[PDB]
């Protein structure tokens, strides 16, 4: 008979990034008008700059 | 126009304020090394003549 439903385009809840990101602050639908989170470099090990 | 001069300056300075900082702990911590024998330093000692 006539096709009236066979599927379509599905829409996906979450996008979920399979891999490592770096700290990073609120970014599409709401904007984040503070400053970027300050990249440290702190806890060395060897003395470098001392 | 000077007052998109001034309300501009002063969302330039609310803007001025910081959200949270980002580092690494890594103080403390080593490399292991991986042994592959164990060190027994045994030797037998055994007469000619086996006695």
């Amino acid at each position: 008979g006539e096709i009236i439903y066979d599927g379509g385009l599905s829409s996906k809840l979450a996008d979920v990034v399979d891999k490592t990101t770096e700290p990073h602050n609120a970014d599409g639908a709401v904007k984040d008008g503070r400053i970027a989170p300050v990249k440290l470099d702190l806890e060395k090990q060897k003395l470098d700059k001392l | 126009e000077d007052m998109a001069k001034i309300y501009g300056a002063v969302a330039a300075v609310s803007k001025n304020v910081n959200s949270s900082v980002t580092y690494e702990v890594k103080r403390g911590t080593h490399e292991l090394i991986k042994v592959p024998t164990i060190p027994h330093n045994l030797v037998l000692i055994q007469s000619d003549n086996g006695k």
